DNA sequence: AGTACTTG
RNA sequence: AGGA
DNA sequence: CAAGTACTTTTTCCGGT
């Protein structure tokens, strides 16, 4: 039994979290797919020894109905999970071809504990298709989630079109929202996509900002 | 233009360029300050116009 | 300390690596 | 900030404390020795010879570390003599051959042994050991505190009621981890250091 | 304040002098392992030697000054637990009456 | 201060001042009131600069 | 550990093991001189000090008159006459327990209402 | 009513305010701060009563952090750009087998805990083992360094003569005397970093010296008569066979009293300006 | 009021006794420090908060 | 009972200004410090010449 | 008294 | 060197 | 590479060396 027990649950938690980002996204998942209890996980991925099978947890996802009209062009989506703490070159390009034959246009890695400079190379390779890479980790705990996180949503080309046009706005003069931002990061945020940001105001009770990607 | 002596040419030219230093900016990191004959250093150009009493 | 400085101090000052190739004796303040 | 349900429960803050608050071998120890003791199955000193006799019934160096743990010190950070000889045994794992005096027995020792030149060597594993092993909590976390902090919360009657909670205060800052740690609220989590908070959580 | 002074700078010779012709071995002659304990004697931080018995030291020196014979802004401390003697002849060192 | 015996920890050597103005201050007390007062005339004269440049 | 040096050098002495005969030897590494190891110890460490307690204590602590004194009578001699002080050992973790020096016999004893020492 | 202790220069009230100091040749233990190699210091600012007065410092260092692997003591000389270790200073000044220099550092043979400490520096200083190869090896250490193995050896010889610890003595034959001082730094660096002493109060009013008007005057003086020397020796070599400035004696002293800038002369900063100043006559008090 | 001064005078004698017993209470090792605090740590905010609670 | 030495005059501790402040140890520390520094811009007779 | 900078 |  | 170094903006506005 021992101290087994913890990366099970880490896992899991880890596992949810995913679940969470890529419904957020907007992909159709169920919030029973979501809320799946910890002994459900267990036998589901674990093998004749209750130990997890990361191999098994690899999914695909599919926009919401409603995801459709404002993204049209919004493809399928990959999360791939690997049993190798370090992940090589070899599993790599498994995983790229996978993509670029499957037609999707997105895809997740969720890694370990690294991902070797040698796979890390191969990220870009296939355009216009993307990649993204997710330390598990950071995956454990849904920053989302977190009293001091908004709402953030990703604004349609034409939706932006009309923000800027309604405030007579240069893209320069909007806020910015950096890249590697945790939030720009869990939604997938790309270089000129806006996100309207709604928080509570001791002020207004409701306050509408925005913020371009870098 | 008269007898080139040439190395003390290149001793005139690192004078000229000495000054020509010191008067936009007496207050160089290569420590020489030019000083008045009294001591007291020359006023530079980039002095006039730093912070706090000083032309901004 | 002035006092101190012109009985005592002002005489060892005055010849303490004074000799030149000339030395120097007593000193008298007016 | 505790898990949503233990609110009132002093235990389960007890518990996060201990699992959260950085402990060092080097916290607990009184002082570390090198002896000559060349036999291993037989020992110069009188106290061990005790230690011997079990720790091996139900190939290696002559030369010995033998140091003294603190009883008071493995008390404040609650510690068995078995958990904290399983982390020297885990660090080495098979370079170092690891011997231990029970709970209960008067004094506390661990006893080591190695896999031509070896005095430095030893040296050399002794402050690997004191300044490089950590036995609890997390790194740049110290001096974690208990706290009944006063808390406003709707009643089911409606009313907003005075019902405190308890809280964790640390003396150190590290969010990446503490967050992922089971018995919290990684929802309410919050540290003065914003640096940090824009860091993990977002601008 | 009112009653301090500045002392002036007196000459260490008769004080160097005193305390060898009263029982002072020089630290020259010294053998740490022999004389353990000897307190250790120092004149403005210049280290001149160690005293077997300094409570008799002690006293002679306070009572040399007390009468006059060793100059009034002369100061001397006696430091048992360190096991140390320090004079100070220098100059500059501020004084008050008691 | 001179005026008491070591490791004493006691109200009176750390500075606890018993009386009152009205009462008037042992030279003790005084002193260690003093002590205390010159402290925050300290800490006037180097935050007043502090804080000056903060608002620039 | 208590260290010995090295006849016709006076230079320290390093340690040497004797493999053949399962002993500890101390080799001076200026000349030839080897000598049998007194003690089995070493190397000791003492991370929680109490050596430098009770230091200075030359039997003139009694011409101090910068110390306290107290009607405590000694535990040898029974005197009530003592000259007390706090833990010399300088560190911020320290007890503030009483160290007490006889007036007498110059015995020296503690306040310390848990242990029970010698030194 | 008037009480005096002021010049007339010029016709203008001066006084010499006094100026606060650090006491000389005194011994001082600092532990020097958290992100530092050096994790103890033992300072002793060394300067002679009168006679050029050299501002020379000896700084007997503690390498190593709390807790690091080879703690060795390490000394920084006059003149000599690297830290020497201990030893090799003490065999530079003669003192050569240790234990005789153990002897010099802990003065109880009982004692393991300093003991334990010094062992590091033995193992560092056991590379030189004589009085020679001392000199030597802290005489290649400049300075520059100044090429040629006899050179380097008549060096270190003067820099420990001359230049370290320079009160005591400046004279020659004195190593035990100059060799037992160290002893006692190394000895008050490890009582301090053994936790059995007190790191030294830089704040200590008893370490401290208010040079008056006499002191400061005669700093000044000296500045100047010695400044008339090298005139003297002007007007002798131009004698190639009385004619000696008293000027430069009078206004030096009128220019520094007057102006309040202690040092040489309009050609001030860095010298020492607020010296002197013009006495408050608004209050008989003030 | 004499009556008020007696018992302030009074009000401070007590504070410096409950000090005196926190005193020989931690010199007899029976003092027990508080959770992240020395043991003098813990005795001199004891000390520094009786003399505070008896000034109010 | 162990003194050594005794104290002149407690009030010998105040230089030149404060020693003109009447009742000093009835006024709170730094309303000292103040007049110390007045009593230099007042007026009087500062000599008879 | 701090910060990027700079030089060992 | 002083002033709020 | 790191420690220890220099600079810098380091509160404002009001008799004369
Ligand atoms: N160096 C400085 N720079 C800028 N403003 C200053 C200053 N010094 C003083 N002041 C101003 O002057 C005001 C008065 O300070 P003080 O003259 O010392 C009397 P006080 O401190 O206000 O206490 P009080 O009203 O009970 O007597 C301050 O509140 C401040 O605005
Ligand atoms: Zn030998
Ligand atoms: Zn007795």
């Amino acid at each position: 039994d021992q101290e087994n027990e913890r990366n099970i649950s880490r896992l899991w938690r880890a596992f949810r979290t995913v679940k969470e980002m890529v419904k957020d996204r907007g992909y159709f998942i169920t919030q029973e797919e979501v809320e799946l209890p910890l002994e459900d996980f267990k036998a589901k991925y674990c093998d004749s020894m209750g130990r997890p099978q990361r191999k098994m947890m690899s999914f695909q996802a599919n926009p919401t109905e409603e995801s459709i009209s404002k993204f049209p062009d919004m493809g399928s989506l990959w999360v791939e999970f690997c049993d190798e703490p370090s992940v090589g070159v070899k599993t790599m390009k498994t995983f790229v071809i996978h993509i670029q034959e499957k037609n999707f246009q997105t895809g997740i890695f969720v890694y370990q504990n690294n991902i070797t400079p040698s796979a890390m190379k191969l990220v870009p390779s296939i355009p216009p298709a993307t990649i993204e890479t997710f330390n598990e980790a950071a995956l454990v705990v849904n920053i989302t989630h977190h009293e001091l996180v908004p709402k953030h949503i990703r604004l349609s080309s034409d939706e932006k079109r009309e923000l800027l046009k309604r405030y007579r706005l240069k893209e320069s003069q909007l806020p910015r929202i950096q890249r590697a931002d945790p939030v720009a990061l869990y939604l997938g945020l790309k270089r000129g996509e806006v996100v309207k940001i709604i928080r509570k105001s001791e002020t207004s009770g409701r306050y509408a900002s925005y913020r371009i990607c870098m | 233009h008269n007898g080139a002596p040439h190395h003390a040419i290149e001793e005139a030219e690192s004078l000229l360029q000495f000054h020509v230093a010191t008067y936009m900016d007496n207050d160089i990191a290569g420590q020489p300050q030019a000083l008045q004959k009294s001591g007291r250093p020359v006023k530079s150009i980039r002095a006039r116009l730093k912070g706090k009493e000083g032309r901004i | 300390s002035f006092n101190q400085f012109v009985d005592y101090t002002l005489q060892d000052i005055i010849c303490e690596d004074s000799t030149l190739i000339i030395s120097f004796g007593k000193i008298y303040v007016t | 900030y505790l898990e949503p349900g233990h609110a009132a429960d002093q235990e389960q803050a007890k518990l996060i404390r201990s699992a959260i608050e950085h402990t060092t071998l080097k916290s607990v120890t009184i002082a570390s020795e090198i002896y000559y003791d060349p036999d291993p199955r037989s020992t110069v000193i009188p106290e061990d010879e005790e230690i011997i006799q079990l720790h091996f019934s139900l190939q290696q160096s002559p030369w010995l570390l033998r140091l003294e743990l603190d009883r008071a010190a493995m008390n404040d950070k609650d510690l068995t003599m078995g958990q904290v000889g399983e982390r020297i045994k885990q660090t080495f794992k098979n370079d170092l051959f690891v011997i231990w005096s029970e709970d209960n027995d008067e004094k506390l020792i661990i006893r080591c042994r190695v896999v031509a030149e070896e005095d430095h060597m030893l040296k050399k594993i002794e402050n690997t050991m004191l300044e490089n092993i950590t036995l609890r909590g997390v790194e740049n976390i110290e001096r974690v505190v208990m706290m009944k902090y006063d808390r406003k919360v709707p009643s089911p009657t409606g009313e907003y009621v005075k019902e405190p909670e308890w809280v964790l205060e640390t003396d150190g800052v590290n969010l990446s981890e503490v967050m992922t740690v089971p018995g919290i609220d990684p929802t309410r989590i919050y540290t003065n250091s914003f640096i940090d908070i824009m860091e993990v959580l977002g601008i | 304040s009112l009653m301090s002074c500045i002392s002036v700078g007196t000459d260490p010779m008769p004080i160097i002098t005193f305390l060898s012709e009263w029982g002072m071995e020089p630290l020259e002659d010294y053998v740490p392992h022999q004389s353990p304990d000897a307190t250790r004697v120092f004149v403005n931080g210049v280290w001149h030697g160690v005293h077997r018995n300094p409570a008799r030291l002690m006293e002679t020196l306070r009572t040399l000054r007390r009468k006059g014979d060793i100059n009034p802004e002369v100061s001397m401390i006696r430091d048992i637990r360190e096991k140390e003697l320090k004079i100070f002849t220098d100059a500059g060192r501020v004084y008050r009456p008691l | 201060l001179p005026h008491f015996s070591k490791d004493d920890y006691s109200p009176e050597s750390k500075g606890f001042v018993e009386n009152s103005y009205l009462r008037g201050l042992t030279p003790q007390e005084f002193f260690f009131h003093a002590m205390g007062g010159r402290e925050g005339l300290i800490d006037t004269a180097v935050k007043t600069a502090e804080t000056g440049y903060i608002q620039r | 550990t208590t260290f010995r040096f090295c006849r016709d050098c006076n230079n320290m002495l390093y340690p040497r093991e004797d493999k053949e005969n399962n002993r500890l030897l101390f080799e001076c590494r200026t000349c030839s001189y080897v000598e049998e190891a007194g003690s089995p110890l070493v190397y000791r460490h003492e991370l929680i000090t109490n050596i430098g307690e009770t230091a200075g204590v030359v039997q003139d602590i009694g011409s101090d008159p910068t110390l306290p004194r107290s009607d405590r009578e000694c535990p040898k001699c029974h005197s009530r006459e003592n000259v007390f002080f706090q833990s010399q050992q300088r560190r911020k973790d320290t007890s503030m327990v009483l160290f007490f020096v006889c007036l007498s016999c110059s015995h020296i004893f503690t306040s310390d209402q848990k242990n029970k020492r010698t030194q | 009513f008037d009480m005096g202790g002021y010049f007339i220069i010029n016709g203008s009230e001066k006084v010499l305010i006094a100026q606060e100091r650090s006491a000389g040749n005194i011994v001082q233990v600092f532990k020097k701060a958290a992100p530092s190699p050096i994790s103890h210091v033992a300072e002793i600012r060394s300067a002679l009563e009168k006679g050029s007065r050299f501002i020379s410092t000896l700084q007997v260092k503690l390498y190593g952090r709390e807790g690091s692997s080879a703690r060795t003591i390490k000394a920084t000389l006059p003149y000599i750009k690297q830290d020497i270790p201990i030893v090799i200073i003490f065999r530079a000044l003669g003192i050569i087998p240790d234990g005789e220099i153990l002897e010099h550092i802990c003065y109880d043979v009982n004692d393991w805990q300093m003991l334990e400490m010094l062992k590091p520096c033995v193992e560092d200083g056991f590379v030189i083992q004589d009085r020679e190869t001392a000199l030597d090896f802290i005489g290649r250490r400049g300075t520059a360094l100044g090429i040629k193995k006899e050179k380097r050896i008549q060096y270190a010889k003067d820099i420990l003569q001359k230049e370290f610890l320079p009160h005591i003595t400046q004279l020659e034959g004195f190593e035990s005397r100059k060799a037992f001082f160290l002893g006692y730094m190394i000895n008050r660096l490890l009582l301090c970093a053994l936790d059995r002493k007190d790191q030294d109060d830089r704040d200590h009013f008893g370490k401290k010296r208010l040079d008056l008007a006499g002191p400061l005057l005669a700093q000044l003086f000296k500045t100047l008569f010695k400044k008339l020397t090298k005139d003297i020796f002007r007007y002798m070599q131009r004698t190639v066979e009385l004619a000696i400035n008293a000027k430069t004696i009078t206004s030096g002293l009128k220019y520094a009293l007057a102006t309040g800038n202690w040092g040489e002369q309009k050609k001030a900063m860095s010298s020492r300006a607020g010296v002197s100043q013009v006495l408050n006559r608004y209050t008989y008090s003030s | 009021d004499g009556p008020t001064m007696r018992e302030i005078t009074e009000t401070i004698a007590e504070a410096k006794k409950k000090v005196l017993d926190v005193t020989k209470e931690a010199q007899a090792n029976l003092l027990t420090a508080k959770h992240g605090m020395t043991l003098r740590e813990s005795f001199e905010d004891n000390v520094v908060r009786f003399l505070n609670e008896a000034r109010d | 009972t162990t003194f050594t030495h005794c104290e002149i005059h407690p009030s010998m501790i105040l230089g030149v200004a404060a020693s003109i402040i009447p009742f000093p140890d009835h006024n709170q520390s730094p309303r000292n410090t103040y007049q110390s520094a007045m009593g230099k811009q007042a007026m009087g007779v500062f000599l008879t010449n």
